[PDB]
RNA sequence: GUUCACCCACUAAUAGGGAACGUGAGCUGGGUUUAGACCGUCGUGAGACAGGUUAGUUUUACCCUACUGAUGAUGUGUUGU
RNA sequence: CGAUCCUUCUGACCUUUUGGGUUUUAAGCAGGAGGUGUCAGAAAAGUUACCACAGGGAUAACUGGCUUGUGGCGGCCAAGC
RNA sequence: CCAAAUGCCUCGUCAUCUAAUUAGUGACGCGCAUGAAUGGAUGAACGAGAUUCCCACUGUCCCUACCUACUAUCCAGCGAAACCACAGCCAAGGGAACGGGCUUGGCGGAAUCAGCGGGGAAAGAAGACCCUGUUGAGCUUGACUCUAGUCUGGCACGGUGA
RNA sequence: GGACCAGGGGAAUCCGACUGUUUAAUUAAAACAAAGCAUCGCGAAGGCCCGCGGCGGGUGUUGACGCGAUGUGAUUUCUGC
RNA sequence: CGAGUAGGAGGGCCGCUGCGGUGAGCCUUGAAGCCUAGGGCGCGGGCCCGGGUGGAGCCGCCGCAGGUGCAGAUCUUGGUGGUAGUAGCAAAUAUUCAAACGAGAACUUUGAAGGCCGAAGUGGAGAAGGGUUCCAUGUGAACAGCAGUUGAACAUGGGUC
RNA sequence: CUCGCUGGCGUGGAGCCGGGGUGGAAUGCGAGUGCCUAGUGGGCCACUUUUGGUAAGCAGAACUGGCGCUGCGGGAUGAAC
RNA sequence: AGACUAAUCGAACCAUCUAGUAGCUGGUUCCCUCCGAAGUUUCCCUCAGGAUAGCUGGCGCUCUCGCCCACGCAGUUUUAU
RNA sequence: ACCCGACCCGUCUUGAAACACGGACCAAGGAGUCUAACACGUGCGCGAGUCGGGGGCUCGCACGAAAGCCGCCGUGGCGCAAUGAAGGUGAAGGCCGGCGCGCUCGCCGGCCGAGGUGGGAUCCCGAGGCCUCUCCAGUCCGCCGAGGGGCACCACCGGCCCGUCUCGCCCGCCGCGCCGGGGAGGUGGAGCACGAGCGCACGUGUUAGGACCCGAAAGAUGGUGAACUAUGCCUGGGCAGGG
RNA sequence: GCUAAAUACCGGCACGAGACCGAUAGUCAACAAGUACCGUAAGGGAAAGUUGAAAAGAACUUUGAAGAGAGAGUUCAAGAG
């Protein structure tokens, strides 16, 4: 069968593949479906906005994509605790709670008790009987909007360094360089026999 | 199942249909091949061209060069460009009694 | 288009364009890849060479997650930022330099080509090379390292 | 089964041949050469054996041609001798 | 005199053993072997007359044709009878 | 026990049957390759079994003839089908080597009936012989790879007492 | 026997004891069976077999004068190594 | 300068069918088809024109899209021939004369003669299976391999305690 | 001029730089170069040269042309003369 | 007897998987203009097939000839060897 | 009517009027398709970039199952960077000087910054003469010897990165170590030498898909048949005369 | 141990759309189609659309017994009976 030059063409059509064949023309039917769901999700709540739930602000993991920020699930217990409210009253503002996030990093703790802090700020709730507590007085006809739109901070906004000049130094341009990776990285591998050579050199004795 | 072997009947034919094409001309020869030894000598010969000379060559250029008749006759008439008075007795000629 | 195949001109003529002594059948010589060490060798040599065997060692679980470095060279090195700071970095005004963080644009290690700018400049990094290392302290500027 | 071959008798003589080794929609089906089977040799074996013996469906012409036989057929007006 | 895959052995005070280590085992890089004699490298017995299908006059047994050794028929020379 | 339903050479050789017998029968045995429950050899009765001979019989034949019954034949009536390139007079020629067409010649008249079977390499089936196929199926063993069962080993149920 | 109705006969050789059966639609045979003669397994928690399964089944409403497995094929005379 | 199998390209104002565009296109005052000793054009694929039939839709040009162009496949399905007024209507002995009804009689009905099945029947009754075939009347286009004034046919109406 | 090779020799030999003269047999022609790819992968005959055969309208080749793929005029007719 | 098992037997019938596979047979639908071959190499369980070259087509590209001597090329000679 | 020419078409084939096969005759049906993927070629858009292909926004307007928008939807795909089994490393030289024995020898400071040679379309400079008396003068057209900077591209040299091999030398110390780095050569690379892709469309081509149509002998799965026949089994029936 | 979403739907109940097919096409089925009819059965499984605007579907006259016709009529047309 194969010919002059041309690429090795390994297929998967062995296997009798017309039976089992999702096709794709049912495509606009489902997305009238699901703006009018949305649509539909819209106007049976009320004031509170769709996508409702707050997001809190995670770092994506792995070495390739943790230099950029990411809206998780649910703000993290202990996070959620130290702004102080109690959990099931948390879901009743519309806050997302998540029970299996740790938190590691203050600067990542912090930032979320920054982000609550703003949401319960930017909070205008409603009561079922006006004996005011925690609750809101003619508030600019239910604050000119009742929904928000994709999330309601913007969660992404992520967030960029200036470090705009400055002269450089002497002992900067002396100093750093390529090698003091690679004395490092070097550093790193020999950690373990350097650490039992020495040791087994006054083992003897 | 028996059938012919070999046979270069109608090879002389497809042979010379585009032709024996004669590589023949081509300058600065391929230098792959050579006695390495010879090509051990002769990269560091190029690469002291460049460096090794400058002033004593170009200025020893500088030195050197600062150290350096009736048939016969109608084609005189009849050419295009020699002939404009050859005109000077038919046109406007001395010819005239 | 039907129309302008060779099909369409082909009708008329009666093998359809595949001879009639060898008479196209259905699958001569086998499917697919078939006999490639034993009657098509000379196609496999010869036009893609080294298909068959072993080379090296395995690694499982091969994530494309722990290798993730996006190079860069010393020409494209200026273009992550506006021009308007090389500009005000040739303003004659001192040693100072736009710290270009290579990190932003996505570009982990800078790799090295030659002719930088002559500008003093700060790259930002977690990968260096030793020649475009080499070409930054030509200019008189740093090499800093992001971890 | 014979092609072949010898054999007795007659006779002028019992010459040799060819026509898809004439001739099977002319026949006969003896043997070769389907399935049954027995013997012998070979094979571990199913099976094989120009080795031997026996039992085993031989189709259709009304077409065209050829031939044989049967009427007729174009011209001398008609028809008869 | 002999490819891939496999095996076996040797070589660096070599690379990787998967969260970081220490060691055993294993995986690799390089060059020597253990084979494919149908020898550019399949892992391999037999019968079919109970047979079957795809086909071939590319390939036999019958005719016909070319050839005429062999068979058959004659001719020239003359040692002899 | 025999040229056998088994003997290649083989129509073995002799004897009997015949005017004449590759047949039959009897006999002879280094019997190509007989033979002992692979059953050897006999033998009455029996046979839609095989082979030969004699007597009687007769159209099997010499050597053909004749009559009858039904068809065929002709007419009244109702009436298919196989098949079929167009078609069909022969000799030689070359030709894919054995033509209805081509070439050179022989020649050649409407349309048909009843016979006949020389030709149409006639019709009837994509050759059952043979060969190729990297196509099969039934069978077989010391083919290769396996498996039902079965034979033993070990563990579990599986304890008490000397 | 005046039509109908109805055994040609002997002399023998080969094969098979005979009657029976069989290849519906190419064969009635010498082929198969057959009584006779042998040989072997097994005393039942067993022989031979079925079974996808259980100590389910058939032989077994049985018991060595029986079941199961084969060769040979009446009789007479024989059964070598 | 021109050959051409296998083959590859190019041009087609060649044809068919469907879609946007255009033709102030076309037509019950006759569209499609189809036929045509009618007039032509093109090398050709194919087209335009007249006449005749029919009676309701159809074609150009620029683009777009094909399940798009037949002599063949022991082609599939449909249809008709030559063979052809030919084979053929030949198993088991058989008809005859007259009469009636009837458009119409070698066969239907009656009557007489001549016959055969010959009691293991061409007879008298059932089990199985057939399911209205049984009976009566009525017609004669089918069907009954000729015919029919007949029937186990068609049509109507009855009957199985 | 260079050389790290050669070496009695400023020598061997390559390499590089600059300068100086186009005209080096006949003949005919416009050449050079890259991509993709169908079809093919059963051949045959003839002058001369040839191997196996007794010879072949046989089997195997070399050189060239042809039939194939190709009509027309001649060989009565024919694939190749 | 390899028989019979619903005109089916050396493995029934029916429907699906199934439009199974095939290097093997048969067919492959409009015109015109241009160009136009191969049966050879090597290897293949290769010998009725492919792979690869050769041969063919198409699409381009880079240039030169338009004006006492051109550039380049070759199934050819000539002159040397 | 007649002269001359004139074998029946497809098919395999070295060859067909073939004593080779299919073809009685007409009408309709009827056979290289579509999806994916790769490759070259070509048109178009953008250009070190490109792509909405998946989502969201528009009011829910017949055609709308269309179209338009997003850009803090560019996540990603493909490309810009390679090489190595892997740890990993990852592509600038040229010019004028200086320091050491200026050597098989490396370093120090400026100045442009992708080398060189042969070829090389086009372009530029062109001596030189060319057009009615003559001088005397600038535009001017065309020819132009020779010279010049030289594109695309090909042939060759040098260099650079990585993997490797031989050779020997010097240095740096996030801490003195079987630690990091450098040199000169020789070879392995799908690379570097001022990038050309990407997205759609069309062609031709190969491959897997029923895959140009039609074709087997079979293989399996799961089912219906003892109304014929093979044989048992229960229950019934039948057989004249004579030796 | 339980739990909506977005996801899937060639059966079923309604429904709109089609660069589709237009009776040998499309489902096998535009029609008294899973029906006529074959097989005991498992199962297999066809064909068959078209008067006209409206029935105005040809009263009556006339041969034959009637089928079948000649006159007549209805219709734009019986060249739609
Ligand atoms: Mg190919
Ligand atoms: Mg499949
Ligand atoms: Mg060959
Ligand atoms: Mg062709
Ligand atoms: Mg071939
Ligand atoms: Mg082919
Ligand atoms: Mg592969
Ligand atoms: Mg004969
Ligand atoms: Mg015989
Ligand atoms: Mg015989
Ligand atoms: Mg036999
Ligand atoms: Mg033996
Ligand atoms: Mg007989
Ligand atoms: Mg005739
Ligand atoms: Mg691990
Ligand atoms: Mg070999
Ligand atoms: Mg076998
Ligand atoms: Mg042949
Ligand atoms: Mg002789
Ligand atoms: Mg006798
Ligand atoms: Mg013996
Ligand atoms: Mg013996
Ligand atoms: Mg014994
Ligand atoms: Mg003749
Ligand atoms: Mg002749
Ligand atoms: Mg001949
Ligand atoms: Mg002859
Ligand atoms: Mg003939
Ligand atoms: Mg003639
Ligand atoms: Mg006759
Ligand atoms: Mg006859
Ligand atoms: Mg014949
Ligand atoms: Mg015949
Ligand atoms: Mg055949
Ligand atoms: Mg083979
Ligand atoms: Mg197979
Ligand atoms: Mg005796
Ligand atoms: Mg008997
Ligand atoms: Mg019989
Ligand atoms: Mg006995
Ligand atoms: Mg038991
Ligand atoms: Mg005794
Ligand atoms: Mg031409
Ligand atoms: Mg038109
Ligand atoms: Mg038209
Ligand atoms: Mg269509
Ligand atoms: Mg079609
Ligand atoms: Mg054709
Ligand atoms: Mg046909
Ligand atoms: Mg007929
Ligand atoms: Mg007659
Ligand atoms: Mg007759
Ligand atoms: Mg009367
Ligand atoms: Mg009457
Ligand atoms: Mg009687
Ligand atoms: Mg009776
Ligand atoms: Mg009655
Ligand atoms: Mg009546
Ligand atoms: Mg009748
Ligand atoms: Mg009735
Ligand atoms: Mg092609
Ligand atoms: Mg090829
Ligand atoms: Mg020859
Ligand atoms: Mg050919
Ligand atoms: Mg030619
Ligand atoms: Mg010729
Ligand atoms: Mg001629
Ligand atoms: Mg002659
Ligand atoms: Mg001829
Ligand atoms: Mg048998
Ligand atoms: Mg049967
Ligand atoms: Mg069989
Ligand atoms: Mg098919
Ligand atoms: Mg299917
Ligand atoms: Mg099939
Ligand atoms: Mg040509
Ligand atoms: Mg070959
Ligand atoms: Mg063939
Ligand atoms: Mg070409
Ligand atoms: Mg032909
Ligand atoms: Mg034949
Ligand atoms: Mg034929
Ligand atoms: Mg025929
Ligand atoms: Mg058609
Ligand atoms: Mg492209
Ligand atoms: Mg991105
Ligand atoms: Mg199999
Ligand atoms: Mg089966
Ligand atoms: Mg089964
Ligand atoms: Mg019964
Ligand atoms: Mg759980
Ligand atoms: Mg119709
Ligand atoms: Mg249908
Ligand atoms: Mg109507
Ligand atoms: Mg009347
Ligand atoms: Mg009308």
């Amino acid at each position: 069968a194969p010919s002059r030059n041309g690429m090795v063409l390994k297929p998967h059509f062995h296997k009798d593949w017309q039976r089992r064949v999702a096709t794709w023309f049912n495509q606009p039917a489902r997305k009238i479906r699901r703006r009018k769901a949305r649509q539909a999700k819209a106007r049976r709540i009320a004031p509170r906005p769709a996508s409702g739930p707050i997001r809190p602000i995670v770092r994506c993991p792995t070495v390739r994509y943790h230099t950029k920020v990411r809206a998780g699930r649910g703000f993290s217990l202990e996070e959620l605790r130290v702004a102080g409210i109690h959990k099931k009253v948390a879901r009743t503002i519309g806050i997302s709670v998540d029970p299996r996030r740790r938190n590691k990093s203050t600067e990542s703790l912090q930032a979320n008790v920054q982000r609550l802090k703003e949401y319960r700020s930017k909070l205008i709730l409603f009561p079922r009987k006006p004996s005011a507590p925690k609750k809101g007085d003619s508030s600019a006809e239910e604050l000119k909007l009742a929904t928000q739109l994709t999330g309601p901070v913007m969660p992404v906004r992520n967030v960029y360094k200036k470090e705009k000049a400055r002269v450089i130094t002497e002992e900067e341009k002396n100093f750093k360089a390529f090698a003091s990776l690679r004395m490092a990285r070097a550093n790193a591998r020999l950690f373990g026999i350097r650490a039992k050579r020495a040791k087994e050199a006054a083992e003897q004795d | 199942a028996k059938s012919k072997n070999h046979t270069t009947h109608n090879q002389s034919r497809k042979w010379h249909r585009n032709g024996i094409k004669k590589p023949r001309s081509q300058r600065y020869e391929s230098l792959k091949g050579v006695d390495p030894k010879f090509l051990r000598n002769m990269r560091f010969a190029k690469k002291h061209n460049k460096k090794g000379l400058k002033k004593m060559q170009a200025n020893n250029a500088k030195a050197m060069s600062a150290r350096a008749r009736k048939l016969d006759r109608l084609a005189y008439i009849a050419h295009p460009k020699l002939g404009k008075r050859a005109r000077a007795r038919i046109a406007k000629g001395l010819r005239l009694c | 288009p039907s129309r302008l195949r060779k099909t369409r001109k082909l009708r008329g003529h009666v093998s359809h364009g595949h001879g009639r002594i060898g008479k196209h059948r259905k699958h001569p010589g086998g499917r697919g890849n078939a006999g490639g060490l034993h009657h098509h060798r000379i196609n496999f040599d010869k036009y893609h060479p080294g298909y068959f065997g072993k080379v090296g060692m395995k690694h499982y679980h091969l994530k494309r997650n722990q290798s993730f470095c996006p190079t860069v060279n010393l020409d494209k090195l200026w273009t992550l930022v506006s021009e308007q700071t090389r500009v005000n970095a040739a303003k004659n005004k001192t040693g100072a330099a736009p710290i270009i963080d290579v990190v932003r644009s996505g570009y982990y290690k800078v790799l090295g080509k030659g002719k930088l700018p002559k500008q003093p400049v700060i790259v930002k990094a977690k990968f260096f090379s030793r020649r475009a290392e080499e070409k930054i302290k030509s200019v008189g500027g740093a090499c800093v390292l992001v971890a």
